[PDB]
């Protein structure tokens, strides 16, 4: 198989081009130098070419998906019964999918995105000529050939699909542009959009140039925003940039873009996807990674003497954590000349406020042992993905043997396979990591086996750095080291680091964000953003070599952390280019500052991500403080914010140009120079979470996030899906997200079915609104979850948009019913209800595979010659969940959301997370298969053959007439044949009827929830806050057994299967929150928990929709009760387990 | 009396314990500075788990 | 126990008494490079 | 009737003490001094 | 039982005063060096 991957995941790498071109006698060379023209690109201007492609006009004819996508969206909101704003919906879509430029780049996307299905898993390997408009694509083995009229350009899959994923990112741009343009008070921007992509395609700068000017499109525009809306702090961020040099147009359309609106310039500056990636300069690239992982800013004897003085600091810190968590010292000794008040304090137990301007005392401190390292990582460590190399003797595997010969003339001694694994699964199963203890051995003593002392080092994907990024695999042994450390620092040091403690308890996290929102405005808290570069290729040993010590000694694991603080001295360093290979001696690489590096200062990113963590907290704390100025550091990556508080003393301007002075004179004896351009200051910009918040209201990513095993449509659906759900759940607007993911999920089912599906629209529409929850493709409009927050029954909206649809569109029942194609399981699976309480028991045909865990725990119990996973698998473990659930099953109130609640605590729980763990490492399932590429073959046909079928499913007149919720009861009382009862949720939107008081009727009086809003709110309110208002699994039991018998539901039965529950363990004994700060609740309810939340944001949804549609509010208006059979009165009797549990207990979990 | 002879006596090793790491961190540092560009092997620098 | 204390002392003595041996083979062979 | 023995030891602790501080600035000024 | 204790810890003290003795020599002799 070749051409695997459908999408960009790799590095664009041109060796292998240059290679081919002058280099290598294959086969395929003669084929491939036959098919170049004389103008002949080079692969690094490769875009250069790709912008040139033209498509004729109008060659697709999508025009049916307009039509359905109009449809679709009618029939959503006539079932939100939001009918005021349809006309704007679907007036946007069709608006959207009209223009001639967003036609011409979906029908670039369709072609794109065709050809690249056509050609990927395809076990052949000459695949012939491909005509993209006026491109004349050609494809051989890894290579692509492109032409577009006498100038060629030899690229590399990978470079053609850098070029595809351009294109399909643009397309979702341009849409999602003109959904939002649609749905803002100012007009459509879909104009400024366009312009900049003319603009940047128009530029002919050189590459480095050009890449420069993209990279800083985003922090140029923060600069923008950031001098003309700070009050209080000063700023000159956006000078050091030099995008007003090389492209003018481009800093005229960016300041237009600001005066219009700041947000929309932080908006669309965000993408950063949508424009070709840059081939990485493997040769300078590499050698500036290798001088800068060895290079000395600082003498190493400062270095040490400011690692003691962190050491210090990170001392005071872990006691006063310590104290003000147990009230008590740790165990520490002091040594002579300790000061007085150090002793007193230890005596009485407590801790002196002194101590936090006075961190020198504690130098006379020593921390004693306060626990035992933990050589013993759970599961949720050793089973993933991360790539790793066995040992040494594997090296020569990440190299071609044909470019080794040529480039030194010698042969390359490879042994017949590789001698050993190549995952950390792998290693796992085989068998490696079971005597971890032993593993780990020769790092407490201090000596790593020359075997396991080289690290590969891997250039990063994705990244808009023509110098590139690298970030490390490394050698089994190091990676279990690595991982038992980080384990043992963020479980127990770091929770005792006060300062550092509160950036990770999401209460206090959220608190300070809150605070922090409130206060940005009104002048009295600016923030200093670091964004640190030479951070990874940063900290030296003797920096951290002081807290190394103090761990070591903290752990009594003798030498465990200097060792891989002073690794890397030791270390031998390769550059994975598969053709620019180092030189082998005898069997080992050589040195030569390019490809290969024998011993470097420190061990690159990745490694001791939370150790630098605890460092760069040290000393941004030791800077602040001697200032004596308030602070909240809160950061976890090479990016921190830094909130600082005002002083009564002295204005924002001088507080930040001393803590600005503070923090580049401390960083700066640490080998982390700072410079201007990674720090700036501002009151009213600041970023958390990749995530911009602009004058405290956070900027929707909107443009950004929307343009974000074998393949299947299954696969892709969930993906678009899954990412416009996270987008939903950002600042963007519901509605957006809701149109700019039907319009994408209608052009992915146009690229791969068929014609005559496609030119079905009644068929393609049944298609988009048959969600997952009624047996479906996953789909963006049966999602209740994107208008709300908390847990909703997602069965009754489906039902509900059938009805509508059925009610309003000319589709008829037996169409839903063809497309549907219910079919009850012949017996009830009881796992499958209760891993998931609110689905039907059906066939889940389009679901990639079923029933697949047992393959996945088959392969693994054998050719697994392992201990750990022996003794993890004595007997399937999906047979004894099926067990349990089946016991479950025994409820006389059959109640899943409780059986669901039940089987989470228990060890068959966590051991289906392990089997989902091993699942999903792409390696263990390829391993499991016995190939994939015509298995995507026949799962596209079956499908494809599906839903072509004409043959019904079961009769859903009877299921589609009521009130959703008691049809939905209906329908599992049918699929269970149990009157199923407890999970049910009814559906807002029938349930209520929202009505303006204007012309409200007092029949319309009697009952309702009312809104009353303080003024006239306008699309401004929508953007402004205002006013208004392990061990573990045994306290999680004991609380739920408190709140039965708080409830007083005690049940012998119950009562036995918590007990053995417990023994078996070893126990014995934001969208719209802006908005609903601007209106009143309204507690005057006479029947109606967490379902009243739902009301009231549909409540605000029904002002947000008014507002948004060109309308205003002039009076209260009130939610009228529609279906009465819709309500409920709810009792929960009591758990009446009838047959006697069987499951007992595994015990050999934890 | 017969202890807190004797606890100064662990105060008195507790004490050599910092000299002894302070040691071990120089010299650690400066053969690890060597090592870099050349093959030296990893000596240990610590015994062994009990 | 009051005697194990100081048994425990005795062998936290022996890391010593090899800890700097170690340290005595990696000073000498240094030597031999200059 | 056993103090009187070990007395002599701590006597001597402070004289291999003194040697080790004696010792300590040596080690310490021929790092810097490099 | 402890005579025999303290004699044993007694000969691991004279271990530290001959060995550091001669490694004195050693380590002063690298400051001869340079
Ligand atoms: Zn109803």
């Amino acid at each position: 198989i070749n051409r695997t991957d459908q999408s960009l995941k790799n590095p664009l790498l041109g060796t292998e081009v240059s290679f081919c071109l002058k280099s290598s006698s294959l086969p395929h060379h003669v084929r491939a130098l036959g098919q170049i023209k004389a103008r002949n690109l080079a692969s690094c201007d490769y875009y250069l070419l790709f912008r040139q492609v033209v498509l004729p006009p109008e060659v697709y004819p999508i025009g049916v998906l307009i039509r359905a996508a109009e449809a679709i969206l009618t029939v959503i909101v006539s079932a939100w019964k939001l009918d005021h704003m349809t006309k704007t919906l679907y007036s946007s879509v069709r608006y959207a999918l009209t223009n001639p430029r967003v036609r011409a780049q979906l029908e670039l996307h369709i072609a794109y995105q065709r050809i690249v299905g056509q050609v990927s898993y395809s076990r052949e390997a000459d695949i012939g000529p491909k005509r993209l408009g006026n491109m004349s694509l050609q494809f051989i083995q890894s290579l692509v050939i492109a032409t577009i009229d006498t100038t060629s350009c030899l690229m590399t899959y990978n470079h053609f699909l850098a070029a595809a994923d351009t294109a399909k990112s643009r397309c979702h741009l341009l849409i999602a542009s003109v959904v939002q343009g649609a749905l803002w008070e100012q007009g459509s921007f879909l104009d400024h959009i366009i312009n900049m992509i003319d603009i940047i395609d128009s530029i002919n700068l050189p590459h480095d140039d050009y890449f420069t000017i993209i990279k800083s499109i985003f922090p140029y525009s923060q600069g923008l925003v950031m001098g003309r809306h700070n009050v209080s702090v000063s700023s000159d961020f956006a000078s050091v940039f030099a995008i007003p040099e090389l492209c003018p147009q481009l800093d005229s359309l960016l300041k237009k873009l600001l005066q219009l609106d700041p947000v929309l310039l932080l908006m669309v500056s965000s993408v950063q996807k949508s424009w070709y990636f840059p081939e990485i300069r493997m040769v300078d690239g590499s050698r500036e990674q290798l001088h800068k992982m060895r290079v000395e800013l600082e003498t190493p004897q400062a270095l040490l003497s400011y690692g003691h003085t962190l050491l210090s600091i990170f001392r005071a810190e872990f006691i006063k954590g310590y104290v003000s968590k147990n009230a008590k010292w740790p165990p520490v000794h002091l040594l002579p000349g300790c000061d007085k008040s150090i002793k007193n304090a230890r005596e009485l137990g407590r801790w002196s406020p002194a101590f936090d301007r006075r961190w020198q005392l504690f130098e006379k401190v020593v921390i004693l042992r306060i626990a035992d390292l933990d050589m013993d990582p759970d599961f949720n460590d050793i089973v993933s993905d991360k790539a790793i190399i066995s040992s040494r003797r594997d090296w020569v595997f990440e190299y071609n043997a044909a470019a080794f010969w040529k480039k030194y003339g010698e042969r390359l001694e490879r042994p017949p396979a590789r001698s050993g694994p190549s995952r950390l699964v792998n290693a796992l199963i085989d068998g490696r990591l079971d005597n971890i203890p032993a593993l780990l051995e020769p790092f407490y003593r201090g000596a790593v086996e020359f075997e396991d002392r080289l690290t590969v080092l891997v250039p990063k994907e994705k990244e808009l750095k023509v110098k590139g990024r690298f970030f490390s695999k490394q050698t089994l042994a190091i990676r279990i080291y690595q991982v038992v450390a980080e384990a043992a620092l963020k479980n127990e040091v770091m929770p005792y680091l006060k300062t550092h403690s509160m950036t990770m308890s999401s209460t206090a996290l959220t608190h300070l964000l809150n605070r922090l929102s409130h206060t940005i405005t009104k002048g009295d808290s600016f923030v200093i953003n670091l964004d640190y570069s030479s951070w990874c290729n940063g900290f030296r040993p003797e920096l951290q070599a002081p807290i190394c010590r103090q761990l070591d000694q903290m752990f009594n694991c003798g030498y465990f952390f200097r060792t891989g603080c002073t690794l890397p001295c030791f270390t031998t360093f390769i550059i994975q280019d598969r053709f620019n290979p180092p030189y082998s001696l005898s069997g080992e690489p050589v040195e030569d500052g390019v490809t290969c590096a024998v011993g470097t200062k420190t061990m690159g990113e990745g490694m001791r991500q939370k150790l630098w963590t605890i460092l760069t907290s040290c000393w941004e704390i030791i800077a602040l403080r001697e200032i004596n100025v308030t602070f909240n550091i809160l950061g976890q990556g090479d990016n921190q914010t830094i909130i600082i508080h005002k002083s009564a003393s002295q204005n924002n301007q001088l507080l930040a140009e001393r803590a600005l002075g503070a923090l580049y004179k401390h960083a700066r004896l640490a080998g982390h120079n700072l410079k201007v351009e990674e720090c700036w200051v501002s009151d009213c910009l600041y970023e958390y979470g990749k995530k911009l918040f602009f004058r405290g209201v956070p900027v929707p990513g909107c443009l950004k996030q929307l343009s974000r095993l074998f393949p299947n449509l299954y696969s892709k659906l969930a993906c678009l899906t899954s990412s416009c759900l996270s987008a939903a759940m950002a600042d963007t607007s519901p509605w957006v997200a809701l149109a700019t993911g039907v319009c994408l999920y209608l052009i992915e089912l146009y690229v791969e079915l068929p014609p005559a599906i496609i030119q079905d629209e009644s068929l393609l529409t049944t298609l988009c609104l048959v969600g997952p929850s009624i047996g479906g493709l996953p789909t963006p409009a049966t999602l209740p979850s994107v208008f709300f927050r908390g847990m909703s029954d997602p069965l009754p909206f489906q039902l509900a948009l059938l009805q509508t649809l059925i009610k309003t569109t000319g589709v008829t029942c037996s169409l839903v019913n063809r497309v549907v194609k219910l079919r009850i399981a012949p017996y009830p699976d009881w796992l499958s209800l209760v891993t998931d309480p609110t689905s039907l028991n059906i066939a889940q045909v389009y679901r990639p595979e079923r029933q697949i865990r047992r393959w996945i725990e088959e392969a693994i119990a054998t050719s697994s010659h392992s201990s750990r996973i022996a003794t993890f698998f004595q007997q399937p473990l999906t047979e004894m969940a099926q067990l349990l659930a089946r016991d479950l099953s025994t409820m006389m109130p059959l109640r899943p959301r409780d059986m669901s609640a039940l089987f989470a605590l228990s060890n068959v729980a966590y051991g289906l997370s392990i089997i989902d763990l091993f699942q999903k490492s792409s390696t263990v399932v390829s391993a499991s298969q016995a190939d994939v590429a015509l298995e995507s073959v026949r799962y596209k046909e079956s499908i494809i053959q599906g839903l072509l079928d004409t043959t019904e499913g079961y009769n859903m007149q009877p299921y589609l007439e009521g009130c959703t919720y008691l049809a939905a009861k209906q329908l599992r009382r049918l699929t269970w044949g149990r009157d199923l009862v407890g999970v049910t949720m009814p559906f807002v939107a029938e349930q209520f009827h929202p009505h303006s008081s204007v012309g409200a009727k007092a029949e319309l009086y009697l009952d309702a929830i009312i809104y009353c809003p303080q003024e006239t709110l306008r699309s401004h309110h929508l953007t402004t806050r205002g006013d208004q208002p392990a061990a573990n699994l045994v306290k999680d039991t004991l609380v739920l057994h408190q709140w039965y018998k708080v409830r007083k539901v005690t049940d012998p039965h119950l009562n036995t299967l918590m007990a053995r529950f417990l023994l078996e363990k070893g126990y014995t004994s934001g969208y719209v929150n802006i908005l609903s700060t601007w209106l009143r609740f309204s507690s005057d309810y006479l029947h109606s928990t967490i379902h009243f939340q739902h009301v009231f944001t549909y409540g605000c949804l029904y002002a947000d929709s008014v507002i948004r549609s060109g309308g205003v509010i002039s009076t209260p208006y009130l939610l009228s009760a529609s279906c009465k059979t819709c309500f409920e009165k709810i009792d929960s009797e009591e758990f009446v387990l009838a047959c006697e549990p069987q499951y007992r207990g595994a015990e050999w979990l934890i | 009396i017969l202890g807190e002879n004797i606890k100064i006596l662990d105060r008195s090793m507790k004490t050599m314990m910092e000299t002894m790491k302070l040691m071990m961190e120089k010299v650690d540092l400066l053969y690890a500075s060597t090592a870099v560009g050349t093959s030296a092997p990893m000596l240990p620098s610590h015994p062994a788990p009990p």
